[PDB]
């Protein structure tokens, strides 16, 4: 063959610009808005699903993917890119930290690992950056609850609150104004519903709005009963019915 | 014959009230030539303590392997490697040479500083976790220690009641084993201080 | 075809240095003011963070100061993304040496190494250079404290006081004046902070 | 407009200009025809003898694969041999694994996919041939034609070259006069008829007729070239009609 | 260890024992050595159990590709896939497999692949260390192209002897009727023919 | 210029190449429709065979990935054949590793992941075809997943492809709102085939013969195609309605 | 390495002026259980060569595939080239020797004993031996396995030197082979009743006669000679 | 134009420009003409030398007892293709006891030329070779074109001013085929041909090189007082 | 070492001793032989205990990946197959013996797998060096269509027969019950029989009975300022 694409194609410009990283943000903006609010006793993350035909089962498309039972992920930007990364995350976590240390990674560590893949993929030629920006919300014993934004440049940064997507800027000013140090999960939920409505004109109903949490303990879904001090899944996607009840308190 | 018995020697570990203690003989030989009385089998990386039995050259290599891995752990995660995590890392590593295995027997000791749980662990060549909090023993005279330790020990021993118990337990058995003796070190590990005590005893 | 995009990406300008290096220099400089001051009895590392909000949690964030070991630290000026890679490499490389000789590696060999990785990307391959300048602060008994800066050109030099990022010019001036041989840790802290108070492109210094 | 400078890549047309020009070279090539017969298949080809200093019946382009496959080609001559050689290594592997002469639908896949691997990329250029191939196996008559594009189906009859227009119209007449399909032995006189009529399109330089066939049992489930007496008959019958 | 495939008029019937021993201990006596790999081709397993399990899973996958791309494997076609693997990996894999199937067109066919591995088409085949006894009985009392009922009876009769003479052999006669009607599993308790 | 041809980022966001994959689809002009029975999954396709030069029977749009999973393709013929080979390999490999046939959904996901790889890599290109996997999985019953050249995918309870799908898509929405039922729930396989064919006839506005249809039917653990003669009988039932 | 599983006992042969006669028992013996009967072990390739193979049935069929490849490779491209540069027995013999060579140096033999019998385009009698020990030599009479030790001296009684090839005719050779198959059967335990016989002339081609059976065993001494020693 | 740099990209016409230039190179080089009868093949080639000081350079090289080639066009590329053939001749001969046929050898070079036009950044060889041989099937002369077309021919000529040779070849076509059993007369006919092809730079005793292989003629190159005979 | 598994109508029951042994030296008087590949596939090891612990972990990782990816509960068949292959790669050097018991969407399952990689279906199966004492009890008590209640009984009894016979057995007897579609109930320490005779008299030393050369505070925390 010969493939002459090894050479960087994210080459500097005369003003130091990184052409492909700048363009990737464009795909992010066409995303449907997602947001994350961190409280003292958990994390809530929220989004509206991508539009689809009614005829299509809307259960299948899910923008919130469980990556480990303790760490969930939600994105804004392209759909195709997200999937490949999600497999890749589950993969690298088992091989390198669940065979060695027998445990799902620490939350900052998983973010560090994803970030390298994004750095090579933008450094190296012939592979365009991922066109997605992630919010990885997780828990770990060592750093407590955490929320991190992962950019396609592969920089990752902790935020009290943030939003990515269409209306990321507007939503950030909103979230700042309602951020408190007495926040609860419940207070946070309230805010997320206000934010989401302002930024999305779509219909608000439990079958197309995702609300998913890092924080409820589940001895119940532990899947086994035999030592309850195990934390079990932190992740829970709220069930439709429950969601509907809280839309009374939109 | 056995690679373990070139230097032989023993390591003993027990748990006490919010303490552990780990001790060992200082004897190092190459067969019937006693070389050194200054050799240490017990090393420390933070609050995780590791006495290693068996083939002397394999001990120095294992220490080094693990010198590297434990520091890289401390730097990236910004925290000492728990006894808990460490035991796992130990088990994976022994496994690495599945066949032609490592000829060494690690014994872990430490205090999970994050909860206050006394912790000790054992291992074989292939590496499996041998969990038993009352005691873990190892080496060429592991047989001898077992009788002694089970009888001396009474569940939940006071910090310095634990000190009498470990010290005697080692002393009696070690002279009565030809690949053990030549003094001892007794590490009394409590949460807020670690004391290191060379013990007066017959070198014979 | 496939040869239409390629055009001898890695070729010297008439001067003797790739255009690309310059451009990468431009990028690093966007980053805030970083000061390292070498003294008889220690080194002061201080840096002012830019490209930042208070909404972004700054009580945990890292874009400056990373621990390489006890005696050796960096201050980063450049892409957090380009930096992350190097800090990892520098850590494993130091660790290998530590294990091999059970003596800390010298500072001079640490710097030389990282520098070759840089050179690699422009010598061949056509890969754009890595936009990082690090302030290396170290101690060994051989030379005392040692203070280096290193460039994306992969050059490195010895310094007694230096700045990279914004207002490197204005900061360098004051420092030379203030540098003395009887200088201690405690003076360097005050000195740096007064330099920083003036070079700030932020509202204030916080 | 830059898709004409980039080998096999999607475009607003969808079909790349390179894949399109490869068809143009096939078209300048010699007439090639294929008849699906009742109990076999007959491949015939116009071989244009530019000069008399070509050795008759020695430049032959009927390439054998296995003991039952005949293939014949128009287009770029290097591209034609390389696909057949490559097909032989593949076929040999299948017969080893499964100890069976390769089926025609089987072999059809071997040939097609080699082309596809080179349309996916722009590093590697794809074939510019249409190859008429087929023979008799346990599943019956099979007459195929593969494009430089990489699309194939069965054919009651296939045609390509400058005189493909002559070929195609008479091929349809044959299905009309024979809806049960004209038999393998009678078809050999007809094939020669079509070639001659097709020679009017290609009349500037002389031809030499060259026929082969694979048949269930007329050849005795073998591959043979139509030669001697049979060849001779087919010469007379053909001439006699264009006169 | 008693396994056979025996052709008849309308196809072919497989019969096998179930008792599988490790040592003098009967390891498992509900084993199913008649095994599925394609709808109408099944396989009789004998020899080291491990080696035979592993190969059956690898060929199976191949068979599924065969169907999809090159049409249904014949019994001949399938047998050939076993022959290859066991020849090349003679020492590693010691596996003696009878591969037998019913085509509609070509009728019941029996092919046996040795440890060494080499195809034989044979009208019928009999194998196993506990089934030595019934080489004499079987050959002598073979009636070619049996009635279907006669083919069932025939295997039952032979197997009464084989269990008598051999302790390793024992348990239910597990059977697969490979006919146009497809796959019919039959089971016959050992008690009915050992005592009677 | 360059950013169009290779699969690096365009200033818009969307690759020129993925859009080009859809336009190319439109040029075959062959329209496929998928609905679900209670117990079956029915595919009918237009079948075009213009002259006798090309043999009728060989024209196909159906590929048997395994003994159970059918696939209908909408779009170019070479590309379909290529994608078809890969999918057969995947399905098998999953049997080898796991001891059972790949579910319809899992299979679709795998292809979408591949699709992604072709749109990052510069010399690789996204396929011009659209892959619609159908099955009736044992456990879960009827299964429709449609996979795109992007690799964007979702499940369905009925879908239609071809350049003239727009008509079919609205007619399907209207029919299924009225009935209410999400999908045809007739137990009988024969009824769902009559319904599918009749519905197409309304939607496109153009009547068909047996010759103009090609009918695939999937039930549990099995894919099979209905013979010509059965399809004639199916038309007698339609004429009678 | 290779441990013998299933094997054939013997292939027997000689020369005469217009060709060669090669015959062989047809048998796959698996230990002392004679598991496969009537495994044919002569493979005609064309009408000018027959390859008679003894040893492993396992390896014999692996060699068969290669035999298949040999014909196709010749037939490939122009037919008129390989008409008049047809596969001689020499071409097949060489091809084979090479494959074996490689395998056994790496300590994994292709475990067979072969006699390649034919007549050239020239018609020259070609008879040569190649086996798994890599020993390769031509001889007027040849046989492998048991048949070397037993059958072969009869054949050798008739043709002794290279000057006795013209003198022998086809008729004489055939009677000689036959007489020897009888003896052979009598005195070999691992013999099959069933045997095939091949005559290759460069004037009539191959006549293959299959499924001949051995003639009545001689039993004159079975009914007189009793006991085994002192005791009865 | 634009299809001259690229090899992977088909010209609109569908005939690559590199291949048109490769053919161009054949024309600038030495005249060489080949012919065959039934019992022999005969090659005539013009030896070249840069200057008076330069000794004349043989262009026909004996490859094997049954094979040899002449080159017309670039000399460097000829060397690659010719080494290749020696290896293949010998390999085949060792394995099968079967001499590499002329017909088969031709396909090998062909598939090889294909790979470098397929692959982006390769180049066709800028050279033609007339490969002659005598084997049991008969005498032969094969034409290797850099276009990948292999043809058996009674006679052909390539090189500069090939035209004199070409009219001579048609004319003498039937005559040289019934000449057999005489090498000497066949070789004379070739000399007649080459001197028509030349205008200026007359042949002398070492400007001429001849090769002949035949039934009873091992592949021999004739030069000096040997070709004095046939002048 | 005694393990029994007995499949029943409503789920599949695994039970095992907790005395773990390395030679006639009891390594751990009590330590669960019951281990988890996953909450719906529990397993126990016989043979080289070391080998078992490891291989469950390694393979069990792959299974989690498959499990997430198919978006189904861990499948008994998927795990079993994977393991078979891995052993086979070494030709069964791995000294592993596992009872692979679990629930999945297709019902309740029990299988064996041996060091060479032999597998068998069983309505009841047994592994260990006390496999033979345990198995006797089952075949007698057994009837068609055990209930949940009955399956507890047979499992407890069979391990209890092994205490008297096999020496490696002894101490606590644990049971776990894996029900279809339902959380796995660990009845850890299902039986607790009496171990360890209370001390006849002290052996605890008076103070001052040891002789100590020196003591020194040795730091272990990261260096801190004064």
């Amino acid at each position: 063959m010969t493939d002459r694409y090894s050479f960087s194609l994210t080459t500097f410009s005369p003003s130091g610009k990184l052409g492909q990283i700048d363009y990737a943000l464009t795909a992010v903006k066409q995303g449907v808005t997602s947001l994350g609010i961190k409280a003292t006793n958990g994390v809530v993350i929220a989004t509206e699903k991508k539009s689809s035909s009614p005829l299509a089962m809307s259960e299948t498309l899910s923008k919130v993917s469980l990556l480990t039972p303790d760490i969930g992920a939600v994105y804004s930007g392209m759909g195709p890119d997200y999937r490949v990364l999600v497999d890749k995350s589950r993969k690298v976590a088992h091989t390198s930290y669940k065979r060695i240390y027998g445990e799902y990674p620490p939350t900052k560590l998983l973010v560090s690992e994803v970030a390298k893949i994004m750095q090579e993929a933008t450094q190296s030629g012939g592979v365009r950056p991922f066109g997605v920006s992630l919010l990885i919300a997780g828990h770990d014993e060592f750093n407590g609850f955490s929320l991190y934004q992962v950019d396609p440049s592969g920089s990752y940064f902790p935020w009290k609150a943030t939003a990515i997507g269409k209306g990321s800027v507007a939503a950030k000013t909103f979230l700042e104004k309602r951020w408190n140090d007495e926040l609860e999960l419940e207070d946070a939920i309230h805010i997320a519903l206000l934010t989401l409505k302002e930024s999305v004109e779509g219909e608000f109903n439990g079958d197309t709005i995702e609300l998913a949490i890092i924080g409820d303990e589940n001895p119940d879904l532990l899947g086994y009963t035999g030592i309850p001090t195990d934390k079990g899944p932190r992740f829970r996607k709220l069930t439709s019915q429950e969601i509907n009840d809280r839309l009374e308190a939109l | 014959s056995d690679p373990s018995s070139i230097n032989g020697g023993i390591v003993v570990a027990m748990t006490g009230k919010d303490c552990v203690a780990i001790a060992c003989d200082l004897r190092l030989g190459s067969q019937s030539l006693g070389v050194s009385n200054k050799f240490e089998k017990i090393f420390h990386y933070g609050h995780v303590f590791l006495g290693i039995t068996g083939l002397a050259t394999d001990v120095t290599t294992l220490n080094e392997m693990f010198r590297y891995k434990t520091n890289l752990y401390k730097l990236k995660e910004e925290r000492a490697i728990e006894p808990e995590t460490f035991t796992q890392l130990v088990s994976s590593s022994l496994y690495e040479r599945r066949f032609g295995p490592y000829f060494v027997g690690p014994v872990v000791a430490g205090i999970n500083s994050k909860s206050g749980k006394p912790f000790i662990a054992g291992f074989d060549l292939i590496g499996c976790i041998d969990e038993a909090k009352d005691f873990i023993v190892s080496g060429t005279a592991s047989d001898q220690l077992f009788g002694m330790c089970e009888s001396l020990y009474e569940p939940n021993l006071e910090p310095e009641d634990l000190f009498e118990t470990i010290s005697q337990a080692l002393l009696n058995a070690a002279d009565r084993d030809a690949l053990s003796g030549w003094g001892a070190v007794v590490y009394i590990i409590k949460k807020d201080e670690v004391v290191k005590r060379y013990l007066k005893m017959r070198q014979d | 075809g496939s040869r239409r995009y390629d055009s001898r990406t890695t070729i010297f300008s008439p001067e003797g240095r790739l255009y690309q290096v310059e451009y990468a220099l431009e990028s690093i400089s966007h980053a805030g003011t970083a000061i390292g001051i070498m003294a008889s009895d220690g080194i002061v590392l201080a840096a002012e963070r830019k490209v930042t909000s208070t909404l972004l949690e700054q009580d945990t964030s890292t874009e400056k100061l990373y621990k390489l070991n006890d005696k050796i630290a960096v201050a980063v000026a450049g892409l957090t993304a380009d930096a992350e890679i190097l800090i990892n490499t520098a850590r494993i490389h130091a660790q290998n040496y530590l294990k091999t000789y059970n003596e800390d590696i010298p500072v001079e060999i640490l710097v030389r190494r990282l520098s070759d990785i840089k050179q690699g990307y422009t010598q061949h391959g056509g890969l754009r250079p890595f936009g990082v300048s690090f302030i290396y602060a170290g101690y060994d008994d051989r030379y005392g404290y040692q203070l280096y800066t290193s460039n994306p050109s992969g050059n490195y030099t010895g310094w007694k006081a230096i700045s990279v990022g914004a207002n490197t010019s204005a900061a360098q001036t004051l420092l030379q004046m203030d540098y003395k041989d009887d200088m201690k840790v405690d003076d360097a802290i005050e000195l740096a902070l007064k330099t920083l108070s003036k070079t700030t492109d932020s509202s204030a210094l916080t | 407009t830059g898709y004409d400078l980039s080998n096999s890549v999607f475009s607003p047309d969808g079909r790349n200009f390179q894949v399109e020009y490869a068809v143009k070279a096939v078209e300048n090539g010699t007439t090639s025809i294929g008849i699906k017969c009742n109990d076999g298949v007959v491949f015939a080809v116009e071989k244009l003898i530019t000069s008399k200093l070509l050795v008759p019946q020695k430049n032959v382009k009927i390439q054998v694969v296995d003991r039952h496959i005949g293939c014949v080609y128009s287009g770029l001559i290097p591209d034609g041999r390389h696909l057949v050689n490559r097909g032989r290594e593949e076929a040999a592997s299948f017969k080893k694994l499964y100890k069976t002469p390769i089926p025609i639908p089987a072999f059809a896949d071997r040939l097609g996919q080699y082309v596809q691997a080179h349309t996916l990329y722009n590093s590697v250029r794809p074939f510019g041939v249409s190859t008429i191939f087929g023979g008799v196996d346990k599943n019956g008559a099979h007459l195929y034609m593969l494009e430089p594009s990489g699309s194939y189906w069965g054919y009651k009859g296939a045609a390509t070259g400058k005189g493909r227009q002559s070929a195609k119209a008479e091929l349809e007449k044959l299905v009309d006069h024979h809806p049960e399909g004209l038999s393998a032995r009678e078809a050999v006189k007809q094939a020669a008829k079509i070639i001659y009529l097709a020679h009017e399109d290609n009349k500037e330089k002389d031809f030499e007729l060259e026929i082969s066939w694979c048949s269930l049992s007329e050849t005795n489930g073998l591959h043979k070239f139509v030669k001697g007496d049979l060849l001779q008959e087919a010469i007379d019958f053909a001439q006699k009609e264009i006169n | 260890t008693s396994i056979m495939a025996v052709t008849f008029k309308d196809g072919v019937i497989l019969g096998a024992d179930s008792r599988t021993t490790t040592g003098a201990y009967i390891a498992n006596r509900v084993t199913d050595k008649l095994t599925r790999v394609h709808d109408k081709i099944w396989c009789c397993r004998s020899g080291s159990a491990a080696d035979t399990q592993a190969i059956a899973d690898i060929v199976q996958y191949h068979l599924e590709l065969y169907t999809s791309q090159y049409g249904t494997p014949s019994t001949e076609t399938a047998a050939s896939v076993f022959k290859e693997l066991c020849y090349e990996n003679k020492d590693n894999l010691t596996a003696g497999i009878i591969v037998a199937g019913y085509d509609d067109k070509n009728k019941g066919e029996v092919y046996t692949i040795p440890l060494g591995g080499s195809v034989h088409k044979l009208p019928y085949a009999i194998a196993g260390s506990g089934s030595t006894f019934i080489y004499g009985y079987c050959d002598k009392n073979f009636r070619e192209n049996m009635s279907k009922e006669e083919t069932v009876d025939f295997i039952k009769h032979s197997l009464s002897q084989a269990i008598k003479w051999d302790g390793s052999s024992g348990g239910v006669i597990r059977m697969v009727v490979l006919t146009a009607a497809g796959v019919e599993r039959l089971i016959f308790y050992p008690d009915e023919y050992e005592q009677l | 210029g360059y950013d169009r041809h290779i699969t690096i980022f365009s200033p818009e966001g969307r690759l020129y190449q993925v859009e080009y994959a859809f336009k190319a689809t439109n040029q075959t002009n062959i329209n496929s429709l998928a609905v679900r029975g209670k117990d079956c999954t029915v595919v009918i396709s237009q079948k075009k065979v213009p002259d006798k030069l090309l043999d009728p029977t060989t024209v196909s749009y159906i590929f048997c990935i395994s003994r159970t999973i059918g696939m209908v393709v909408n779009g170019p013929i070479p590309d379909a054949r290529n994608a078809a080979l890969r999918a057969k390999a995947e399905a098998a490999e999953f049997r080898y590793k796991y001891g059972y046939d790949m579910p319809c959904d899992v299979l679709a996901k795998r292809m979408a992941n591949l699709s992604q790889i072709y749109t990052q890599r510069a010399y690789m290109r996204p396929l011009g075809v659209i892959l619609t996997f159908v099955s009736v999985d044992e456990e879960l019953g009827p299964s429709i997943y449609k996979t795109d050249p992007a690799g964007y995918y979702v499940g369905y309870k009925a879908t239609a492809t071809g350049p003239k799908q727009q008509e079919i898509t609205t007619n399907l929405e209207n029919h299924f709102k009225k009935s209410k039922i999400d999908h045809i729930n007739e137990e009988s396989w024969e009824k769902v085939v009559e319904f599918a064919i009749t519905h197409m006839i309304d939607a496109l506005g153009t009547e068909f013969s047996k010759n103009d249809l090609e009918v695939g039917v999937a039930t549990k653990d099995k894919f099979f195609t209905l013979s010509a003669e059965n399809i004639e009988e199916r038309l007698v039932a339609i004429a009678e309605q | 390495t290779q441990q013998p599983i299933v094997t054939g006992t013997s292939v027997i042969s000689m020369k005469y002026d217009n060709g060669v006669i090669i015959a062989a028992d047809n048998l796959g013996s698996y230990g002392s259980l004679l598991r496969f009967n009537g495994v044919e072990r002569l493979i005609p390739v064309g009408d000018n060569t027959v390859v008679g193979i003894s040893g492993d049935i396992s390896d014999m069929q692996h060699i068969e595939r290669l035999l298949k490849d040999l014909v196709t490779e010749n037939a490939y491209d122009n037919p008129l080239a390989d008409a008049e540069e047809a596969l001689e027995p020499s071409y097949i013999f060489e091809y084979l020797a090479t494959v074996m060579y490689q395998r056994r140096s790496k300590m994994n033999p292709l475990w067979n004993a072969i006699i390649v019998a034919g007549v050239q385009s020239n018609g020259d009698q070609f008879l040569r031996y190649v086996n798994l020990l890599g020993v390769t030599y031509s001889s007027p009479t040849l046989a492998t396995g048991f048949g070397a030790h037993m059958a072969n001296p009869l054949l050798r009684k008739v043709v002794d030197r290279e000057s006795d090839i013209p003198k022998t005719t086809v008729q004489v050779a055939e009677e000689a082979i036959v007489n020897a198959m009888r003896v052979l059967y009598y005195r070999d335990a691992r013999s099959s009743r069933n045997f095939s016989l091949a005559i290759i002339d460069k004037n009539t081609g191959l006549t293959f006669k299959k499924n001949l059976q051995v003639e009545n065993m001689k039993w004159d001494f079975a009914k007189d000679i009793k006991g085994y020693g002192t005791q009865k | 134009n634009n299809y001259d740099g690229d090899t992977v990209t088909f010209s609109p016409t569908g005939r690559l420009f590199q291949v048109e230039y490769a053919l161009e190179a054949i024309k600038q080089g030495s005249v060489t003409v080949g012919l065959r009868s039934n019992t022999h093949a005969v090659l005539v080639a013009l030896k070249r030398n840069a200057d008076e000081l330069s000794s004349y350079q043989k262009k026909i090289i004996k490859c094997d007892e049954h094979m040899g080639l002449s080159l017309a066009g670039l000399a460097p590329d000829a060397r690659v293709l010719s080494n290749y053939l020696r290896q293949q001749c010998n390999y085949s001969s060792l394995v099968f006891n079967r001499k590499l046929a002329v017909e088969r050898a031709g396909h090998l070079l062909c598939d090889k030329a294909q790979k470098n036009t397929q692959s982006y950044g390769g180049r066709p060889y800028g050279v033609g070779l007339l490969i002659i041989g005598y084997d049991k099937s008969g005498a032969h002369l094969l034409e290797f074109q850099p276009s990948g077309n292999v043809t058996e021919l009674y006679g052909t000529a390539i090189g500069a001013r090939s035209q004199g040779a070409k009219t001579y070849l048609e004319r003498t076509l039937d005559t040289f085929i019934k000449i057999d059993g005489n090498p000497d007369e066949l070789i004379k006919a070739g000399v007649e041909a080459i001197s028509q092809s030349l205008r200026d730079e007359s042949l002398t005793v070492d400007n001429l090189s001849i090769a002949i292989v035949g039934k009873d003629t091992p592949f021999t190159i004739y030069d000096g007082e040997a070709v004095a005979k046939y002048i | 070492t005694t393990i029994v598994g007995v499949k029943f109508n409503n789920g599949v029951v695994i039970a095992a001793d907790t005395r773990s042994t390395q030679g006639p030296i009891v390594a751990d008087k009590n330590c669960a032989k019951l281990h988890r590949i996953s909450p719906k596939i529990w397993c126990a090891g016989a043979g080289t205990a070391a080998d078992t612990e490891a291989v469950t972990q390694l393979i069990g990782s792959n299974i989690e990946l498959h499990s997430l990816y198919t978006s189904r509960e861990p499948r008994v068949v998927s795990a079993l197959q994977m393991l078979k292959q891995h052993l086979f790669k070494y030709q069964g050097h791995i000294g592993a013996y596992l009872i692979v018991a679990g629930v999945d969407p297709t019902g309740s399952h029990l299988f064996s797998i041996h060091a060479h990689g032999s597998t068998d279906v069983g309505y009841y199966l047994s592994l260990g060096s006390g496999s033979l004492a345990a198995m006797a009890v089952l075949e007698s008590h057994w009837k068609q269509d055990l209930t949940k209640e009955e399956a507890i009984k047979l499992a407890s009894d069979a391990i209890q027969a092994g205490i008297w016979n096999d020496l490696g057995s002894g101490s606590n007897v644990d049971v776990c019950v894996m029900e279809i579609g339902k959380d796995a109930e660990y009845l850890r320490n299902y039986l607790t029989p009496n171990v360890r005779e209370e001390k006849q008299k002290s052996y605890k030393f008076p103070r001052g009975t040891t002789a100590v050369l020196k003591e020194s505070i040795v730091n272990i925390c990261d260096i801190q300022e004064e």
